[PDB]
RNA sequence: GGGAGACUGGAAUUCCUGGUGUAGCGGUGGAAUGCGCAGAUAUCAGGAGGAACACCGGUGGCGAAGGCGGGUCUCUGGGCAGUAACUGACGCUGAGGAGCGAAAGCGUGGGGAGCGAACAGGAUUAGAUACCCUGGUAGUCCACGCCGUAAACGGUGGGUACUAGGUGUGGGUUUCCUUGGGAUCCGUGCCGUAGCUAACGCAUUAAGUACCCCGCCUGGGGAGUACGGCCGCAAGGCUAAAACUCAAAGGAAUUGACGGGGGCCCGCACAAGCGGCGGAGCAUGUGGAUUAAUUCGAUGCAACGCGAAGAACCUUACCUGGGUUUGACAUGCACAGGACGCCGGCAGAGAUGUCGGUUCCCUUGUGGCCUGUGUGCAGGUGGUGCAUGGCUGUCGUCAGCUCGUGUCGUGAGAUGUUGGGUUAAGUCCCGCAACGAGCGCAACCCUUGUCUCAUGUUGCCAGCACGUUAUGGUGGGGACUCGUGAGAGACUGCCGGGGUCAACUCGGAGGAAGGUGGGGAUGACGUCAAGUCAUCAUGCCCCUUAUGUCCAGGGCUUCACACAUGCUACAAUGGCCGGUACAAAGGGCUGCGAUGCCGUGAGGUGGAGCGAAUCCUUUCAAAGCCGGUCUCAGUUCGGAUCGGGGUCUGCAACUCGACCCCGUGAAGUCGGAGUCGCUAGUAAUCGCAGAUCAGCAACGCUGCGGUGAAUACGUUCCCG
RNA sequence: CGGCCAACUACGUGCCAGCAGCCGCGGUAAUACGUAGGGUCCGAGCGUUGUCCGGAAUUACUGGGCGUAAAGAGCUCGUA
């Protein structure tokens, strides 16, 4: 389904408890394989722990962390003539939400809390303030993009 | 060309009219490289003719040998060619050229025999000649010497045709010995023909 | 190389019927063993005779062995002398009693098995193989009703060292079409130089006849 | 822009002096030597000096050929046309001969900006005596001479006459319209007949048709080399062999393959993701080493959980030993027979031997039966897949592969099958010296998705009745399933737009489903001397007193290693205990085996009931959900290993079975270079059944269902 | 007694021993090596070697060529 053009994608239902596209998409990216129900227990429990440490709507905290990790430019690896060129490219909306949620989950998974619920709670909170390692990966990705701005012209 | 002697209880071998004289001159397997190997086919240079002096030249392409011979028979069948003679000789010395094929076809006194190489010997043994004297100069081949011999027989013409081209009463076109040979050959045509009527 | 499935085994559900027909629970391995030894017993003298098909219907332990051949007269010599000898040996080799029905095909040249018989038996007899075949695609043509034929011969053709396969045909022989009614027959010539395996495909018609 | 001489012009590069002015400039695929920070590169003003002539300027002019382009002046060469005034064949060619003759090179004397062999450093690289970079001498320039060579090529000696044309452009004369057109002589290109040619091509500027003179060729190397001579300051040029050796070396075109060639396309090919392998332990297989034997096969992709869908004995092909001869097994001869063969007893590892009981069925000649003694002979998992058949893999489920008849070509061959668009596709349309066919692709078939009709037990249970314990359990019922038969339904059929008004493509409706709905089965012509003489069959060769055959024991399971596919892990999305909910498919006769009882548990005792929509595999699962505990640790993670104790299968678990109980408790903290799979019910994870099978090395293979994601911007890059 | 070039089968050695005018035959099924049968061609002879002409239009007077196959002097002027 590449090389024939764009392929049609599956529509994604929203969350029952919270009512967001982004909560369910966070669940499907929490899903270490097999246990979607257990992924729902991790995401739900982590967002009620975010509800405990904020006292507000958890999806607003989620979208504010999701905004504070969301990148605007990504670097490529295109190679013109015997030298590897980091090429910076504009990021689509779905690509940016994917990098935000995927970085959020993976660098929550590196973090050292006891369960997974406390990890994901503390990573959504620290990404809401801006103090997680995932925000530092957003700043390192914009570091590679702004450091490599000149190669971006190819218009590629 | 093997295993031709056969007796069949089938419908027919379809033997019929035109029992002509047919000579197969040469067969060289012709190969063609394609993806993964060689494809062998077959070429048969087929001479057909009757003893009057009508000659065919056929050129058969098939991937079986009797198939190529039969296609050369049908192609020379499609394309005959008239050869003018005197008795059973040829009229006058010619040289034919088919692009490298040189053949000199010279007449001779009768009794001498068809002296020619195997391709020219084939084209002249099918034809109505019995005593001429040829030679194949250049090109050392079968196809070019057959086709050059047929071009050489296209450079032939009647004594009468020459007389007609120049608007001259024969006698006045030939010399006399060759007119005497016309009298001899038409006289034996009369003897064998009137022995053919009775 | 050519990974071509046996087409009588590729249409045995759809068009071509099974050759052996019964029902068997816990008796099946025995019926298989008897079926094998019967077909070995009908290989030799009937392959002299001109055998094409060996069907075995099997009722409540009687047996019914039926053979489709091309000469009732070599299978049935003197009445009961040539028939009841092989019939009686089928009655003794099996632990059963045999009802042998023998019947003629209205032609050969349009049984693929019998075309393979006549071709390979000519090819053991030192004839020219291209005249072998191309004599067979001849006849085996025309006859009634037959919309294609395809003859392949591999092995030491003419006694040569190389094993050259040959491939002659005429008409339409579609193998991938399942409403084909193709008869197939491979029989193997036995020369002194070796064995010349002959495959014959015969496409009778488009007719499903469902 | 024919040549020579003389005088002169500007733009640009470099250096120089002087301003303005600061830390980089230069260079590259990416860099570094290099020039700078003492004032560079940059910019402005002035000066020197050399060489080359932007634009006009090109398929154009001139010259015999080399060759010739800033300008002007001076001297000089040739060509063309027009008139026909003159001479009156004075023409053509030209062996030797003299002259001219690019570039490089040579001599003597000048000149020396740019470029630049050699020559350095830098870089690249395995290594660069190379390409690329920085510098750089002879040279390139002028004067005067040498040299004499070039793909000095139109690869075509010079002269002359003739042989259909069409269209450009250069020089000049004239008839007509009145610059346009015509006609003409000379020039230079592109296309084209006839003719020619081996073919490509040439084709009035011939490679055509003919005449005149000259040069030159006689297979490829050896070799344009030696010897000798001539010229030259030298480098070298010119003239020019032989021995010897090869069976060829060549020309043009054809079909393929190939390219770090071009174009257009596709595929988990990359990208975007997800999960792995490679490190640990084990399970299997292979290499290697061992061995009495480690039977034999299969080594890129396409060998290595592969022949094996089941190695304790058997299997079994191997080894030590014990036996054996018409043999373990057939059948044809002779020859004797009368029972063969059996069920035992004994000795033996067992094969086997020796004793004990039974002794034939037809007939009169033998047959059914064997043993002998021989005879042909059987038997070989002995050899050759480079003698084969059959079966199979692979390129690739890729879109291709051909043929007939016609035409084109001396021929191999081409054409068709190329072109324009389209397709999952040589699918399909429109063109076209082709017109058609065939094997493929598609379709026919199975399964999955919806409904209709038929349909009632062993299957369902709504509406009825009866159960009480336990449930369709039971009388009953066709309503729902479901089971299996027949049938409808997807066709771009219906509407909108692009389409050449063609194919086909973008959207919409209806519909269970939308555009080959999903998955199968289906492998074209051939390739690879691919695989297999061990499934079988088989040609030829070999053994026949063993390479046959019978048995016991051993081996195929050995182990300092190395590879390969898998499984369990390294933990909290987890472990352990308790409670609880949902499958699909299958399997079953000397089989599957329930309640009950005995065990802790493998299991034991027992046999209900079933050849099975019924009985049994428990009413079937596990992951799931609810709850408790564990608190990040070499641990309540992990189970290898080792000890004790058992059960079952089998004549027999030592070498070598699985399972259970108690203890024991190792490596292992997500794994280097590299690399693999996968695009939706997919990946991932979770159990279940089956074949082979007495038992099992099953973590394998084949299937069944459960829960169930992420990503695909797009063809630049790697692979086919 | 491969092909040219009239005339073929078995046995024996299986890249050996050998053959051959050129093309080329021998790697355990050779019509090409050696022996046998058999055939063919010649015949008091029949093969080999050498030397010459022929085929060779391959030094082309009769009777060849020179765009790319070997082959047009680098280009002119001009003596015989």
């Amino acid at each position: 389904m590449p090389r024939k053009g764009p392929a049609p994608k599956r529509p994604l239902v929203n969350d029952p408890v919270y009512g967001s596209q982004l909560v369910t998409q966070l669940v499907n990216k929490v899903l270490l394989e097999g246990k979607k129900s257990l992924a729902e227990r991790i995401v739900y429990g982590a967002l009620e722990q975010a509800r405990e440490k904020t006292g507000t709507d958890p999806v607003v905290t989620l979208k504010r962390a999701l905004d504070n990790v969301k990148p605007a430019l990504e670097v490529r690896s295109r190679r013109v003539g015997g030298a590897t060129y980091q090429v910076p490219v504009e990021v689509r909306p779905d690509r940016s939400t994917t990098l935000a949620l995927r970085w959020l989950v993976n660098f929550s998974r590196q973090r050292r809390e006891k369960t997974m619920v406390e990890r994901l709670a503390n990573e959504i909170l620290d990404a809401s303030n801006g103090l997680g390692a995932s925000v530092k990966r957003r700043e390192d990705t914009h570091k590679m993009a702004e450091a490599n701005r000149a190669f971006a012209h190819y218009r590629w | 060309r093997g295993r031709r002697d056969d007796r069949g209880g089938r419908g027919r071998d379809g033997g019929d009219k035109s029992n002509y004289i047919e000579r197969v001159v040469s067969i060289n397997r012709v190969s063609k490289v394609v993806k993964g190997g060689r494809r062998f086919s077959f070429t048969a240079l087929v001479i057909v003719g009757d003893g009057k002096g009508m000659v065919g030249v056929g050129y058969g392409k098939a991937k079986e040998v009797p198939a190529a011979i039969a296609k050369g028979v049908e192609e020379a069948r499609k394309n005959f060619f008239r050869v003018p003679l005197i008795g059973s000789t040829i009229t006058h010395p010619v040289q034919g050229e088919a692009a490298a094929g040189v053949v000199m076809l010279r007449p001779a006194s009768p009794g001498t025999g068809v002296i020619a190489g195997g391709a020219a010997r084939a084209v002249l043994e099918c034809a109505g000649v019995h005593d001429i004297l040829a030679k194949s100069l250049g090109s050392d081949n079968a196809i070019n010497v057959v086709h050059a011999t047929v071009a050489a027989l296209k450079l032939l013409q009647r004594p009468e045709e020459v007389a007609a081209r120049r608007g001259l009463p024969i006698e006045d076109v030939a010399p006399a010995g060759m007119l005497k040979a016309r009298r001899e050959s038409e006289a034996l045509a009369a003897a064998a023909a009137r022995e053919g009527s009775a | 190389m050519g990974q071509k499935i046996n087409p009588h085994g590729f249409r045995l559900g759809i068009t071509t019927e099974w050759k052996s027909r019964w029902y068997a629970d816990k008796q099946y391995k025995d019926y298989v063993k008897e079926d094998v030894a019967i077909r070995k017993l009908l290989a030799t003298g009937l392959e002299r005779a001109g055998i094409a098909d060996v069907e075995i219907e099997r009722t409540r332990d009687r047996v019914r062995v039926d053979i489709h051949t091309a000469r009732p007269g070599i299978v049935i010599g003197r009445r009961g002398t040539e028939a009841d000898r092989i019939r009686a040996d089928l009655e003794k080799l099996t632990g059963k009693q045999v009802q042998l029905n023998i019947l003629e095909v209205k032609n050969p040249e349009s049984q693929a098995q019998l075309v393979a018989q006549g071709v390979a038996e000519q090819l053991s007899n030192r004839v020219a193989f291209r005249r072998a075949m191309r004599k067979a695609i001849q006849s085996a043509m025309r006859q009634p009703n037959v919309k294609g034929i395809r003859v392949q011969c591999s092995g030491r053709l003419g006694g040569a060292e190389m094993s050259r396969s040959e491939f002659y045909r005429e008409g339409r022989v579609p193998l991938h079409t399942l409403r084909a009614d193709i008869d197939y027959g491979l029989y193997e010539a036995k020369t002194t130089f070796g064995r010349i395996g002959v495959k014959v495909w015969i496409y009778k018609g488009d007719i499903v006849g469902g």
